[PDB]
């Protein structure tokens, strides 16, 4: 009568509610004690028991000893002239030189260690095993790589590493000083209205400390203007100290003259320092403290003591150091022969065929098929496939794409660059290694998925055949694409009169500034195509127009594509914000390409820079070629300013795992570690960290399951004091920002949480001089199950909206906390200290829930007049939270992931999936207010719909709205950007799409600005 | 432009034309009700095949990666056994100099413990070359498993497909005329 008395045979009664491998190979810890076959020079085995933690002097010393009691002993030297050395995990053989290192973190394979004598006696030479530590592979994996792109990448790129290594020992110590501790400063020294009148006559409070008997310290209260520099608030704190009873005012006009330029100031409580003058307003920390109401707190710190703790780079060079295409007069054909290794079941499937076409981003020519031959089993076609296009008006950045299909569905997919790194047309037999079909890419061919075979090789391997002829066959140079474009001029000027679809009108001269202004994701039409391209010399009046004329070019027309490429060539720069459009997958030109870079170095301040660094290391997936101008671009800002290369290396170490850019992204990575100077010390230290958090919770979640909280916690803190993790968990840098230093474990404060993910709440002493000022305890969550960078990007473009309204004038207040992914899954987050979630703010009220109880709460931290700045606070945040969730389309938001802090700000966390990728499977509202959050914005109120409170907020609601619907274009952008990395909620524009609708672009903002209210309304009903 | 996509979606080569989406030969230029259910039905169908092939693409990239593991293990293998065989003839160099060297002084003892450590060697490299061994056709019943993912995944994505079509296509009949949230 429930089931009808339907049964289910099929149930059975008995995925519902990775990994890398550990410290030796198949376990992921070595065991506390473990015997481990040493292999000495004499030929003899002795085993050895050792303890996992044992470093190889101790192992080495004790061998010694226990090898007179083998055989031929009267054999060997002294200890001291002999290194050991193993096979590693990676399967290399390593030589382990610093003797300091314990044999857990060895990354052993088998537990034995050959003695040896040291060749190579430039031992200085192999500490690559650093390099290779840093990047996870080694750099004798490099070495032995055949393609010469790759070897030619390697020996390039050093010009930009020592290049940079230049001007950083330009003035040092200072300009070294510069790039260890650089100014972290806002874009504009302008300050905000609602900041500025926080200021009492552009006026703070500042605090300079001093230390003198180091014990003891000394504040000195300056009151100065806030747009004063560095310098000037130095010697104010010197005249204080030094004011008295014995010295003349010109006594002590004479002690600071000697005294001013030998200090600099350092913040209390991290490292950031003031080394430039900015005005103080300018620094991150000083407008920081004027929001929240704090007084800045810095530090005289001389410079003696700084360069003393700096140290020297000591950059060393490595051991590593035709026919024109428009003569060939013939359409495309390329030869296919046979996939080899297909994985079809012959009793669904009737026939398969190989698909293909030539690409530019989108398509040059008829998209073609071959003869659905030999299906399933023993597939061949032996076809020349003819593709209408003439080998010379083929564009530079040309690319076959193509997939195995079945009957419609794909099996498999890969594609080639049809010209290579030197430009040369691609010629004899290739052997493609396939791809997979993706999630979201049900479409046949995937032309925005990455050139290069696969290198993994058991995967259908396409093989095929590209028509030769005669030669080399390489592009032309550019002074003849010139040449090329200066006749196609000429000649089209003496053309005549009668023609069809191709001075000037006033009504046409806005109607370009029309398109001009229309989104990315605003398709343009054949008219407007070639309304664009002819008028394209008058569209260089609006240089924000060229992408859009990009797109209307047609680039399987050599003539125009010369012409293109000589508008380009002096174009005029245009802000990154719209430049960064052209390094998406869409513009793959290297012109263009090329275009862009060059508005970067004018424009993008590396402050601006840091925060699309994101945008711009996963803009490089969409490079033809590893040696480009992009790379050089970001690998000399890395290199210029350790800030940047601190988020460059992780952004890219994070990726390293992914076999799409393993290669790339690696022989990046090495320049990097090659060129960054002392950093990869720290880099080492911090990757040593990551990699010990990583297998302690490897274990908890694999063997350590079905065992009480208890147990785990146990396990966990047994782990956590033995000397190796000590050694490594300690004194570091925190990835979420290196200028936090982490020093002692508190291990007291440290447990694993609830979650079964078994994420580390971890805490650390932060050993600052001042720690006291800023913060005593450093603490962030390590989070091994889940995968961080979609929360990691929603994170930044929330931080970017917040921008965005602030510099205009209205101050929404969100908190976008650190969130970093260092891995496959792999990541930190940043902890918000004094926040809860409202399900613990109604848990912990609840008498044995009230509406109230929140409100309730946040009083009974918030009493006086604190109380109505504290309203204020939650009344700003959730607006903004608001618009940001609406907008992006986030998970649905409710009380266990929504917190509210002592203070009353509220925020949210665990975004989830962010452009509706759970629902569309619309236009969903995800923060719901409900009364709980309705009641705290009215004060007292009953019918809080009603009350002043809430129109307020409302118009805080529209003002967000539309100030982000006019940047929408870099909020496209940015995500267009980020198809780059594998995230299912980004696979393909038409995802991107939502962003479009939830804005209402195309609409007017008026319309909009009701869709807005409309849509508000159906989700709260009634108020708006 | 958003909905115009998504039924251009997997079709042939301001019209909206497909060729990517060429916007404007031009080269010269009833049951109402019960159709409702089967949206559910069929929306059931297409989210349960969803995890199916969710659940292998894991697998799928898990075998990938187990199997490249394994590689590099036996790499690592090979090379930890070379290092063995070049201890073996290592010793069989200053083992063999030092018999002869005396021969005399204990040569019974002396050499039963040069023999002994001779044995232990070998049988050590005995281990490994059947740890390898066992790893390498662990590695192949990796790589059968691995073929019938694939296999299983380019069986169920014709169907995901066609079961998706005909979703939209009833969801389609249904707006024509005239509460989706719940089916
Ligand atoms: O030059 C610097 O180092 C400061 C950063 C900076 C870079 C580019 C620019 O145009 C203005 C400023």
């Amino acid at each position: 009568s429930y089931y009808h008395h339907h049964h289910h045979h099929d149930y059975d009664i008995p995925g519902a509610m990775r990994p890398s491998s550990g410290e030796l190979w198949g376990i992921h810890l070595m065991p506390p004690r473990i015997l481990v076959e040493c292999l000495l020079p004499n030929g003899m085995i002795v085993t050895l028991e050792c303890l996992r933690e044992a470093t190889l002097i101790t192992i080495k010393h004790e061998l010694f000893k226990e090898a007179r009691k083998y055989p031929l002993h009267q054999l060997l030297q002294d200890e001291s002239s002999y290194i050991f050395v193993s096979v590693t995990q990676e399967a290399e053989r390593e030589e382990f030189f610093d003797e300091t290192r314990r044999l857990c973190d060895l990354r052993l394979f088998q537990p034995f260690l050959k003695v040896i004598e040291p060749v190579g006696n430039r031992e200085e030479k192999i500490l690559n095993r650093e390099i290779g530590f840093a990047i996870g592979m080694p750099v004798c994996e490099f070495d032995m790589v055949k393609d010469p792109e790759v070897q030619d990448f390697r020996r390039n790129i050093l010009n930009v590493c020592k290049e940079a290594v230049d001007l950083r020992d330009l003035n040092s110590p200072h300009s070294r000083a510069m790039y260890v501790y650089p100014p972290n400063v806002e874009s504009s020294p302008e300050l905000p209205k609602h900041i500025y009148n926080k200021l009492d006559k552009g006026q703070i409070i500042v605090v300079i400390w001093v230390i003198v008997p180091n014990n003891d310290k000394q504040k000195y209260t300056l009151k100065i203007n806030h747009d004063c520099v560095p310098e000037q608030v130095i010697a104010e704190a010197i005249r204080k100290k030094t004011r008295s009873m014995l010295l003349s005012s010109e006594q002590l006009k004479l002690c600071v003259l000697e005294y001013q330029g030998k200090y600099i100031l350092k913040v209390c409580g991290c490292d950031e320092y003031f080394l430039e003058k900015y005005p103080l307003s300018q620094y991150k920390y000083i407008r920081s403290c004027i929001m929240l109401g704090r007084m800045p707190n810095l530090m005289l710190m001389a410079k003696e003591s700084l360069y003393s703790q700096l140290p020297m780079d000591c950059f060393t060079m490595p051991s590593y150091s035709t026919k024109s295409l428009w003569v060939i007069n013939s359409a495309l054909r390329i030869k296919i022969l046979c996939a080899t290794y297909v994985n079809v079941n012959i009793r669904d499937i009737d026939k398969i065929y190989v698909r293909t076409g030539i690409y530019h981003g989108g398509e040059p020519l008829c998209d073609n098929v071959n003869t659905q031959r030999v299906p399933c089993s023993n597939p061949r076609w032996n076809e020349w496939l003819n593709y209408d296009i003439y080998i010379p008006d083929l564009p530079r950045a040309a690319r076959l794409c193509l997939s195995i299909c079945s009957v419609h569905c794909p099996l498999a997919w890969g594609n080639i660059n049809l010209f290579d790194y030197t430009d040369t047309l691609v010629s004899g037999k290739m052997a493609l290694n396939l791809w997979p079909v993706p999630h979201g890419l049900e479409d046949l061919l995937n032309p925005i998925g990455v050139t290069g075979s696969n290198p993994n090789k058991e995967t259908p391997c396409l093989e095929l055949e590209f028509d030769w002829f005669s030669s080399v066959v390489k592009f032309p140079d550019m002074s003849v694409i010139e040449e090329h474009a200066n006749w196609s001029v000429s000649r089209e000027a003496g053309f005549s009169y009668s023609h069809a679809g191709l001075e000037l009108r006033e009504n046409d001269k806005e109607q370009l500034k029309a398109i001009s202004t229309r989104d990315p994701l605003s398709e343009i039409t054949e008219q407007e195509k070639d309304f664009l391209w002819s008028h394209r010399h008058y569209c260089v009046t609006i240089p924000e127009i060229l992408p859009k004329l990009l797109l209307s070019v047609k680039w399987n027309s050599r003539d125009e594509v010369a012409q293109m490429y000589c508008l380009v060539k002096d174009w005029p720069p245009i802000k990154p914000e719209q430049a960064m459009e052209l390094l998406d997958c869409n513009y793959p030109d290297p012109m263009v390409r090329g275009f862009a870079v060059r508005c970067l170095e004018k424009y993008l301040t590396d402050d601006k820079l840091s925060q699309y660094l994101i945008q711009l290391v996963q803009v490089l997936k969409y490079e033809q070629y590893l040696d480009n101008l992009l790379v050089r671009f970001l690998l000399k800002k890395a290199l210029t300013n350790q800030r940047i290369g601190h988020f460059f290396f992780w952004h890219l170490k994070s990726e390293m795992h992914n076999k799409t850019v393993s290669q790339r992204f690696g022989l990046l990575l090495e320049s990097y570690c090659r060129a960054c100077g002392m950093y990869l010390k720290h880099l080492n230290r911090q990757v040593e960290a990551m990699e010990k958090l990583i297998n302690l919770t490897d274990i908890l979640k694999q063997e350590k399951k079905d065992e009480t909280q208890k147990v785990q916690m146990k396990f966990l803190v047994e782990q956590m004091r033995r000397p190796d993790f000590m050694d490594a968990l300690q004194g570091f840098l925190s990835p979420l920002n290196p200028a936090h230093q982490l020093g002692n474990l508190r291990l007291e404060e440290c447990r694993i949480m609830s979650s079964a993910k078994r994420p580390l709440w971890l805490n650390w002493e932060n050993p600052d001089i001042m720690s006291e000022l800023l913060f005593q305890n450093n603490e962030i969550i390590f989070k091994n199950g889940d995968d961080l960078r979609q929360d990691m990007l929603t994170l930044q473009i929330i931080r970017i909206m917040e921008n965005i309204w602030q510099n205009q004038g209205l101050d929404l207040r969100m908190l976008p906390y650190g969130c970093l992914s260092i891995g496959d899954c792999v990541g930190l987050i940043e902890v918000v200290r004094n926040s809860h979630t409202i399900m613990q703010i109604q848990c912990k009220g609840g008498l044995k829930f009230n509406s109230h109880t929140l409100h309730q709460w946040l009083k009974d931290k918030n009493k006086g007049e604190i109380y109505d700045a504290a309203i204020d606070l939650f009344t700003r945040s959730c607006a903004g939270y608001c618009v940001a969730t609406f907008i992006l389309g986030i998970g649905d938001r409710h009380n266990s992931n929504i917190m509210v802090k002592d203070d009353g700000q509220l925020f949210h966390i665990d975004f989830g999936h962010f452009l509706d990728h759970k629902k569309k499977k619309r236009e969903r509202v995800p923060f719901v207010l409900t009364q709980d959050f309705l009641i705290v914005i009215s004060k007292g109120a009953q019918e809080c719909t009603k009350t002043r409170e809430f129109e307020r907020f409302q118009e805080m609601c529209y003002k967000a709205y539309l100030a982000i619907r006019q940047h929408a274009n870099l909020f496209i952008n940015l995500f267009s950007m980020m198809l780059g990395s594998g995230m299912p909620e980004l696979q393909s524009f038409d995802d991107i799409a939502y962003i479009r609708k939830t804005l209402a672009l195309d609409k007017t903002e008026q319309e909009a600005l009701e869709y807005f209210m409309k849509q508000m309304n159906d989700a709260h009903h009634g108020g708006w | 432009r958003e909905e115009v996509n998504e039924k251009l979606r997997d079709t042939a080569d301001t019209l909206t034309l497909r060729k990517n989406n060429k916007l404007i030969s031009l080269a010269q230029y009833d049951n109402i009700e019960a159709v409702g259910k089967k949206l559910h039905e069929y929306n059931t169908q297409f989210q349960e095949k969803s995890r199916e092939y969710d659940r292998l693409y894991e697998e799928y990239t898990r075998t990938s990666q187990e199997i490249q593991m394994k590689r590099t293990a036996i790499e690592a293998f090979n090379e930890t056994i070379k290092i063995f065989e070049e201890q073996c003839q290592t010793q069989e160099r200053y083992s063999k100099e030092y018999i002869e060297k005396f021969k005399r002084e204990g040569n019974e003892k002396e050499i039963q413990r040069i023999m002994h450590n001779y044995d232990k060697l070998k049988s050590r490299i005995s281990e490994i070359i059947d740890s390898r061994r066992r790893l390498e056709e662990d590695l192949k019943k990796q790589a059968a498993e691995y073929r019938e993912i694939d296999k299983r995944m380019n069986s169920i994505k014709p169907d995901l497909i066609q079961l998706r079509k005909t979703r939209d296509q009833y969801l389609m009949w249904l707006t024509q005329k005239g509460k989706l949230n719940e089916w």
